[PDB]
RNA sequence: UGAGUAGCGAAAGAGGGGUGAGAAUCCCCUCCACCGAAUGCCUAAGGUUUCCUGAGGAAGGCUCGUCCGCUCAGGGUUAGUCGGGACCUAAGCCGAGGCCGAAAGGCGUAGGCGAUGGACAACAGGUUGAUAUUCCUGUACCACCUCCUCACCAUUUGAGCAAUGGGGGGACGCAGGAGGAUAGGGUAAGCGCGGUAUUGGAUAUCCGCGUCCAAGCAGUUAGGCUGGGAAAUAGGCAAAUCCGUUUCCCAUAAGCCUGAGCUGUGAUGGCGAGCGAAAUAUAGUAGCGAAGUUCCUGAUUCCACACUGCCAAGAAAAGCCUCUAGCGAGGUGAGAGGUGCCCGUACCGCAAACCGACACAGGUAGGCGAGGAGAGAAUCCUAAGGUGAUCGAGAGAACUCUCGUUAAGGAACUCGGCAAAAUGACCCCGUAACUUCGGGAGAAGGGGUGCUCUGUUAGGGUGCAAGCCCGAGAGAGCCGCAGUGAAUAGGCCCAGGCGACUGUUUAGCAAAAACACAGGUCUCUGCGAAGCCGUAAGGCGAAGUAUAGGGGCUGACGCCUGCCCGGUG
């Protein structure tokens, strides 16, 4: 849910926050906590490769085995916890081994529900089983690109994916925004789209909340001096007279493909740019 | 008003110390220029 | 008593606002 | 080397030190690299007196210009050994 | 030369004596003045003796000078417990082999370095011309070691030590609100003082003082454990009677861990108002020494990020608590005996001992920071503690500056109500257009607050009472021009352009109609990324994953955002 704030002040006029209803416990387990030094977007050389990063609130990583390498062992969802690191909520799950591992949380999961990581596991949400056993068209999340590497795909909240069908090599998958790839059949994946779909609807409502993110402000390019930016110079709000809108780096950004025309992944691209 | 000189011995030592120059060949060159001229007080 | 004494002088500088206006 | 006897330099003759003579303690200059543990073995050998709580102090040299030529004083390091009760002094003698 | 002209560096001094060739400026005494949420102290940074005593004084003192942070002679910082190192770790850095690079070198494991953090045992008075949670007089505490003294045990059926290993714990955000107690202030009691000649007070008079720690011991404010016992264990690289997990038993508290600060012990000790010698090298100490209670008031401190709430969910490791692996022939449990090192300790640190060429109206963490009024670290006046802030004398011109005043008028001044004036303190009455319904709104516009009595009020705080306090409401009265009388604590009503706002910007001419922001939109990016920093390796993005990131454009919100792909991409 979304709790709208009354406009007691100018920053209250638009700001909104998620219900946090999924959250159960105020604190993370100590055993899986990890440090997160903030690079600030700087290179190891010390130069800032990425613009407007850092200055945000301190964060502490929770260990999360997306790989789910263990199998045949039933688990249980004890608690759910907020994750500063990403839009997706974290749900702690207690294994029958007594092992504990934070895991990505699809919506509609209930506390105490059983979850098996094995191939023989049921389709029921929260389970993760290999693509060969997956029925066509079922929603899937946290898909790995290769086995044992972890599921880079579909980690953010509210994202989803669907299977168009499968061969022995490779299983088809609908990636978000309609793109398709022949992901390896042996590769593991987890059924059920990620929760916290309401995160997109959240409104920041003030400059101050952005500082906590912390998203540093970005100067408009025309305002910038001509030496610093291509669109700079002029006598007040200079027209984008220069041919082809441009990044401060020389490559054009509006409609210009940044793809390498030759790539190993090009064979896997059955479909591209549905818009 | 605040001025450019705000002394800190740890900073002067870590930055302008003899081993700060020993750390790199260029600093060894600085020490070499320091010694060829016969300066009584090398480094900082 | 040696009564040694030493005197030191320095040029310094500088300003240049210069506060000059016109002709334009 | 090492030997206790060479550790000492000269006694510190000051009005502040003469008052300490009634305190059953006697100041002596000591080598800069010497430790308190070494000084305790010196009095037990040279004087033969039992040793209690030894204190040691270092002093940065004062400037002592002679005409044009300034020059730092050498760094003295006196030590204060608080001798045990009932023990004859060898100082001054 | 300008010149004996500018300046003499914010902001109280006066007198008496003393020293001396020389005294406005030095010293002492008596008044007076200024700071006192400091111009007070304590300690970093940094300075590196500038501290102290005895002398000198030509130069350095915006002036003389017997005086100096000056110049000379000696003298002065004392630590197992304070800070740091014989403990740890963060950012970051170094970095065996190694990954790369014409060379030089770059990158980065293992490992190490590195506090601004975590761990850690000593507190009260005294002492010098100084340095004192270091020296001293008391009481202590931690760690380690047995020529020792007792007590308990066990000889691989093994008394115990128990890891570089596994867990536990350490271990952490912001805001707010009750509570307990205390560092501190004041009242009644108590003890030492003085009867004051300026009218009047042995009197509800006056002045001054009103106590004391770490600890070894007992319990208490109260919080936290969510429960403890038994059995079973695909796990926590091997193992585990440890943890985690599972299943039952008993759950309204037996039990588990931590507490500020209190009562007696620490103390038949010393602080203490005031007396104040011999005299010594006549400073002024030695030395003597009373009461030492009670109530009110109490935090910004502590219990403690304990509790509640919230989002932006908020370090790392060791010291510790346990577990086994593993070591074993003498060990444990308490007393005595000893050991405990290396550096920093002076002074200046709101400043004449530093940043500033100066003995410069500026700049410099943090920790203590009182009283009367007051909401208050506002403001004014005063304690504790300092400061007489180092060129002056006297005339009282213009003129310049800092201010106070102003007859009749008012913004007729001026580019412009610039500057100045006025309003402003609490309680009460009352309050419009407009609006996103929050605002606007201290709207505007008015009234009352000084003193006395009925009134140790009505009502509350604490207390057995006694008492101390917080205190309206009113009535009657008294006065003055005056009444938050001093001092500081908004001037408003409108009408339009631009910009949502807070915020940011040219330090040192321009702070804004500029920038930014949330939002809106386009485009690119499928992870070995698009974009990058780099010859590369590596790394950022990212311990991310199209509801996520990069770039362009537009700027909250409301109504909207039309047509054109010929040309240029």
């Amino acid at each position: 849910a979304i709790k709208k704030y009354k406009p007691t002040s100018n920053g209250r006029r638009g700001m909104t926050t998620s219900d946090f209803a999924e959250i159960t416990t105020d604190k993370p387990e100590k055993s899986l906590l990890a440090p997160l030094h903030k690079k600030g977007g700087r290179n190891n050389q010390g130069k800032l490769t990425v613009r407007h990063q850092g200055g945000g609130h301190k964060r502490q990583y929770r260990v999360i085995d997306f790989k789910r390498d263990k199998d045949g062992i039933p688990g249980r969802v004890a608690t759910v916890e907020y994750d500063p690191n990403r839009s997706a909520n974290i749900a702690l799950i207690n294994y029958a081994d007594g092992e504990k591992r934070y895991i990505l949380a699809p919506k509609g999961i209930q506390v105490g529900t059983e979850i098996m990581s094995g191939p023989e596991a049921d389709i029921k949400v929260g389970n993760a089983l290999p693509l060969i056993n997956i029925p066509v068209g079922t929603v899937v999340h946290n898909i790995e690109l290769k086995p044992g590497k972890g599921g880079q795909l579909v980690r953010s909240a509210g994202t989803s994916a669907q299977v168009l069908g499968k061969e022995g090599k490779y299983v088809l998958v609908r990636l978000n925004s309609g793109e398709v790839r022949m992901i390896l059949s042996a590769c593991r994946a987890s059924i059920g789209q990620v929760g916290n779909e309401q995160h997109e609807l959240i409104n920041i409502g003030k400059a101050g909340r952005s500082r906590w993110k912390g998203i540093r402000p970005t100067v408009r390019g025309s305002v910038m001096n001509p030496n610093d930016h291509p669109h700079g110079g002029g006598e007040g709000r200079a027209p984008i007279g220069r041919k082809s809108p441009m990044s401060p780096w020389g490559k054009p950004t509006l409609g210009f493909k940044t793809r390498k025309k030759k790539n190993k992944s090009d064979k896997f691209i059955v479909r591209r740019r549905k818009n | 008003m605040k001025r450019t000189f705000q002394p800190n011995n740890r900073k002067r030592s870590k930055v302008h110390g003899f081993r700060s120059r020993m750390s790199s060949k260029n600093g060894r060159l600085v020490l070499a220029r320091r010694r060829r001229k016969g300066r009584k007080v090398l480094s900082a | 008593i040696y009564h040694r004494i030493t005197t030191w002088i320095r040029k310094v500088f500088r300003m240049n606002s210069p506060v000059n206006d016109e002709e334009d | 080397m090492k030997d206790p006897r060479d550790v000492l330099k000269r006694p510190v003759i000051t009005e502040r030190s003469a008052d300490l003579m009634t305190e059953k303690k006697y100041t002596f200059e000591v080598d800069v690299r010497a430790n308190k543990t070494e000084v305790k073995d010196a009095v037990e050998s040279i004087f033969g007196v039992k040793v209690d709580k030894v204190n040691i102090m270092n002093y940065k040299g004062k400037s002592k210009r002679v005409g044009r030529y300034t020059g730092m004083t050498s760094r003295r390091r006196k030590a204060i050994v608080k001798l045990t009760a009932d023990s004859k002094e060898i100082e001054i003698f």
